[PDB]
């Protein structure tokens, strides 16, 4: 897995959606995802925008193989956008 | 002045995460202090909102409830830490005026929620803060 070249233990999330309730839940559900499998959270934090978007930052840190993998298969609810790095 | 001001802001997204990711309220103090960049923050001030809205949360929302056409779990997250570190303000912090407190919220709401979370936000303040403070001042 990619987990062994990464000079940064850390899977950075982005989240972006028109409703808040959305966007909460899906960063309820990757914080969930996370600790089931034995990673930490730092953050999530909503970001402040003059627009109707909606925007929150997570950290996951300490992931393991099955962090990667519980979060490849997670599926957001439509209206919400996503953008995963593996820095 | 406006060190308080991003405070406030600061103590919405420190609560936020304090809500979502269900760590210790003083690890979610300490990473966000150490990682953030808090420069121009009325840092004492951070960190008493954080302690107050933690310690009071029941508290505070008991406040809020009666006003609410829902039930709190209901709420947007961030509405909830807004008005949360506005009615900690209006029952517990004698030096922020009335006015102040009711705006800072309204502000916080417009920078970190929806289009229409300022209005619920004020609408659900105009009746519990003369509860909190009868001569609203
Ligand atoms: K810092």
């Amino acid at each position: 897995g990619p987990l062994g070249s990464m000079q940064n233990q850390r899977i950075r999330i982005r989240l972006k959606a028109f409703d808040h309730r959305l966007i909460d839940q899906a960063t309820a559900e990757i914080v969930e995802t996370a600790k089931r499998t034995g990673a930490q959270v730092r953050g999530p934090i909503p970001l402040p925008t003059r627009s109707r978007t909606h925007l929150r930052l997570v950290d996951i840190v300490e992931p393991t193989e099955k962090t990667v993998d519980a979060l490849m298969r997670l599926d957001l609810a439509a209206g919400v956008d996503v953008q995963i790095s593996l820095g | 002045p406006a060190a308080r001001r991003r405070a406030r802001e600061c103590a919405v997204q420190a609560l936020y995460s304090w809500q979502l990711s269900q760590n210790d309220i003083a690890d979610v103090e300490y990473q966000f202090l150490a990682e953030q960049d808090v420069k121009d923050v009325d840092v004492l001030y951070f960190r008493e909102l954080l302690a107050g809205v933690a310690t009071n949360t029941a508290y505070l929302d008991g406040l809020m409830k009666p006003y609410l056409s829902r039930l709190l779990e209901e709420l947007g997250q961030v509405e909830k830490a807004v008005l949360r570190i506005a009615l900690y303000e209006l029952s517990k912090r004698s030096d922020v005026p009335y006015k102040v407190a009711i705006n800072e919220a309204i502000e916080l709401a417009k920078s970190f929620g929806a289009e229409n979370s300022h209005k619920f936000v004020n609408g659900v303040l105009d009746k519990a803060a003369p509860v909190i403070r009868p001569n609203k001042k």
